[PDB]
């Protein structure tokens, strides 16, 4: 598979971003979410569209519909600049495709 | 030897055979 | 097949019966018992290795019976209790995704040892030479796999191959038999089985407050006359048959 | 710490197999806790955690009104040498395991106690728990180390005057509660208190092999007991079948003085034989 | 809690061959998938393998099959890699990540990753 993402995403902090992950007929396929910070260990957020891990608040949400999946973060801040990735399973050929994440910059 | 246990719960020990010394103390035949 | 996995079970009720429901063309062969009288003898733990071995291989997975894939990766020694099963999946393994998923070692310096696992990370070595990490002559990998494609015949396709182990050391009452009901009978003298108790008696189920604990209900003669119900809580009352003396 | 000891009236009679008796007077030999017997007096204030060696059963209790006595240790090397078998134990969830362990070098409790991991033989995780002005709560507490399994008798009471901490006079039995089948050499004990510091007094006593004169109720329960090797009455009582013995002489035993040494006179020849010439001979015969 | 503790890495010749381990501490080695992914610097991931609850392959990438062997060992709770004939890009910080759900019998195919580590700079020049 191959996943297509923004190469950077900026927006000020007083409102919401667009983090989308799409593909060619990814509708029905779980699409979860990572959170990296630099230099430091990647972290999961709302992953499956429909629930979220233990410690992450209800800022963060994700969106399927049809061929697009989105990453809305909420009240975004200076400490929440890092790399988001979309991670997909693709049963298809047995893999994990990953893809370019995107720099999120207040 | 026991009065029995509606009485009192004393009770004395009867050895056989002994001088009282292979063991109030009363030697009896 | 020389990375198996070893699942150590513990106390429960297992019930030998699920095995043969699977897919058809699968092989049933024990060592030392028998499907028909397995659920007689109790053992204490049962370990599972499974291993991806295919083709007229399984044949010689025996005891004392020397092939080309039981040489340097499953030694078996003349002790092995249990039953081997081999059934075949050709719907979710063999794909175009990967041909190179399942591996498969080679002959090594010497033979393994039995019900031990293999992992190495150096190159095979063929005596004396400088090997160096490097792929030249003689020295190579040994992990030589083959490739999975839904093209073959009856004899490459993957067989998802699982034995069985039963060991007999100093344990309690481990698993042992499944189940066992027959819908007892009442105000009938009857043979009975009530836990363990084989014994011959009437079924009147008498009105005696057992303790939540408390299965037996034996009397001031040293015979029991009580028992409590397996399945469904009551306390029933086991008196002997009728018996007595005749006289002309 | 200078421990002391209190006494042990009539405590720690347990259920010794599972057999509904009604109005009976059986006669059970199995490893019951002495009467009138001295039981260690550990108080945990400032705090206590011995090492106390678990020879053949203890009998472990507890008076005081919070919950700070809970979980319980055992095995003989406790440094992930050999096997384990504590008994962790909190609000609603038992964390018994049998995996090994090096805890730190001293329990105490959060999984604050044990920081390594093993292969463990057992998931008896069960959620079932074991555990006024001053309706203080005893809770008694049986271990056995029988071939195979554990025998973990143990209940609970109220008791109500307020006197200095003492084991009460009352007779009590206790029912088994769980008898996981685990089997390992066991020699050391430990009792597991939980620090929170953001006090109490458990009482450790040692079974003995006994012989004990169980009278059962009409319901099923036993009710009293009376020894056989505590004073003459008792053995009186023992061996009549009663615990109303009447007037007259009774035979009970007979005394018999036992040894004090093992004298071993062998002759004072000291020499080798001559097997090699027998057995491990050049030539043999016919 | 969770202590993934890597090791193996520094400077190899490209063309030689490494293990490396990772080993799992504070849950139970036995119900949880663990895979390893690499991370090139300010280049992205990318997956490289991994290995269910029990001994299983999932499947390798289009540039890794045949060069690359993972393994799993219940007995000493560690997840194993063996690499061979290593090129220029291979150089990447190798990570290994643990699963959430505990794969249970009948289900769909869906691993994700939960826990990260710290990964181990493993140099091809
Ligand atoms: C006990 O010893 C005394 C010693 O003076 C002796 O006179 C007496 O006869 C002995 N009695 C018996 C029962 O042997
Ligand atoms: C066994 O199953 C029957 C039927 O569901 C039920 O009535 C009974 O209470 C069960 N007993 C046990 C041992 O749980
Ligand atoms: C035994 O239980 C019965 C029924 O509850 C009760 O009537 C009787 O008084 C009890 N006997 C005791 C507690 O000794």
């Amino acid at each position: 598979y191959e996943l297509t993402q923004p190469p950077s995403v900026s927006v000020a902090p007083g409102q919401t971003a667009r983090i989308t992950c799409g593909g060619n007929n990814i509708g029905s396929k779980s699409v979860h979410w990572y959170q990296q910070k630099p230099g430091q260990a990647p972290v999961l957020v709302v992953y499956d569209d429909s629930d979220r891990p233990s410690g992450i608040p209800e800022r963060f949400s994700g969106s399927n519909s049809g061929n697009t999946a989105t990453l809305t973060i909420s009240r975004v801040e200076a400490g929440d600049e890092a790399d988001y990735y979309c991670q997909v399973w693709d049963s298809r050929s047995d893999r994990v495709v990953f893809g370019g994440g995107t720099k999120l910059t207040a | 030897i026991t009065p029995g246990t509606n009485t009192s719960n004393q009770v004395a020990v009867l050895y056989q055979g002994v001088n009282c010394t292979e063991v109030n103390v009363f030697q009896t035949r | 097949v020389y990375a198996w996995n070893r699942k150590r079970i513990s106390n429960c009720v297992a019930d030998y019966s699920v095995l043969y429901n699977l897919a058809p063309f699968f092989t049933f062969k024990c060592y030392g018992v028998s499907p028909t009288k397995l659920n007689d003898l109790c053992f204490t733990n049962v370990y599972a290795d499974s291993f991806v071995i295919r083709g007229d291989e399984v044949r010689q997975i025996a005891p004392g019976q020397t092939g080309n894939i039981a040489d340097y990766n499953y030694k078996l020694p003349d002790d092995f209790t249990g039953c081997v099963i081999a059934w075949n999946s050709n719907k979710l393994d063999s794909k175009v995704s990967g041909n190179y998923n399942y591996l498969y070692r080679l002959f090594r310096k010497s033979n393994l040892k039995p019900f031990e696992r293999d992992i190495s990370t150096e190159i095979y070595q063929a005596g004396n030479k400088p090997c160096n990490g490097v792929a030249g002559f003689n020295c190579y990998f040994p992990l030589r796999s083959y490739s999975f494609r839904p093209t073959y015949g009856v004899g490459h396709q993957p067989y998802r191959v699982v034995v069985l182990s039963f060991e007999l050391l100093h344990a309690p009452a481990t698993v042992c038999g499944p189940k066992k009901s027959t819908n007892l009978v009442k105000n009938k003298c009857v043979n009975f089985n009530f836990n363990g108790l084989k014994g011959t008696g009437v079924l009147t189920e008498s009105n005696k407050k057992f303790l939540p604990f408390q299965q037996f209900g034996r009397d001031i003669a040293d015979t029991t006359d009580a028992v409590r119900d397996p399945q469904t809580l009551e306390i029933l009352d086991i008196t002997p048959c009728s018996f007595g003396g005749v006289s002309v | 710490l200078p421990p002391a000891y209190t006494n042990s009236f009539t405590r720690g009679v347990y259920y010794p197999d599972k057999v509904f008796r009604s109005s009976v007077l059986h006669s059970t030999q199995d490893l019951f806790l002495p009467f009138f017997s001295n039981v260690t007096w550990f108080h945990v204030i400032r705090f206590d955690n011995p090492v106390l060696p678990f020879n053949d059963g203890v009998y472990f209790a507890s008076i005081e009104k919070s919950n700070i006595i809970r979980g319980w240790i055992f095995g003989t090397t406790l440094d992930s040498k050999t096997q384990s078998l504590l008994i962790v134990n909190n609000a609603t969830n038992v964390v018994i395991k049998v995996c090994e362990f090096q805890f730190c070098n001293d329990p105490f409790l959060e999984f604050r106690v044990y920081s390594s991991a093993n292969n463990c033989t057992f998931e008896y995780v069960s959620q079932p728990f074991l555990m006024q002005g001053n309706f203080k709560n005893l809770r008694e507490f049986v271990f056995k180390n029988i071939d195979g399994y554990f025998k973990i008798y143990s209940k609970h009471t109220p008791i109500i005057v307020r006197e200095p901490e003492d084991l009460p006079q009352g007779f009590s039995a206790l029912e088994p509660l769980v008898d996981l089948p685990i089997g390992i050499n066991i020699t050391r004990f430990q009792t597991l208190l939980a620090l929170h510091r953001s006090a109490a007094a458990y009482y450790v006593g040692y079974l003995q092999p006994r012989t004990f004169l169980l009278k059962y109720n009409e319901n099923g329960t036993i009710t009293d007991a009376v020894d056989c090797a505590l004073d003459p009455l008792s053995e009186t009582k023992c061996t009549l079948k009663s615990f109303t013995v009447e007037k007259g002489i009774y035979q009970t035993s007979n005394f018999r003085v036992q040894p004090t040494e093992s004298i071993v006179r062998f002759p004072n020849i000291t020499n080798l034989c001559p097997f090699d010439e027998v057995f491990n001979a050049t030539r043999f015969a016919s | 809690e969770v202590q993934l503790v890597e090791s193996g890495g520094g400077l190899v010749q490209p063309g030689r061959s490494l293990r490396l381990s990772c080993a799992a501490s504070g849950f139970t080695f036995d119900d949880y998938a663990i895979h390893w992914v690499r991370q090139a610097p300010g280049k992205g991931l990318e997956w490289v393998s991994g290995i269910t609850w029990n001994s299983g392959t999932i499947g390798y990438a289009d540039s890794v099959k045949g060069r690359f062997t993972i393994s799993r060992d219940n007995a000493k709770n560690s997840l194993y890699l063996q690499m061979n004939s290593l090129r220029a890009e291979d150089t990447a910080l190798y990570y290994c990540a643990k699963h959430h759900q505990i794969a249970v019998a009948g289900d769909a195919e869906d691993y994700y990753f939960d826990y990260w580590g710290q990964g181990t700079l493993v140099t091809v020049s």
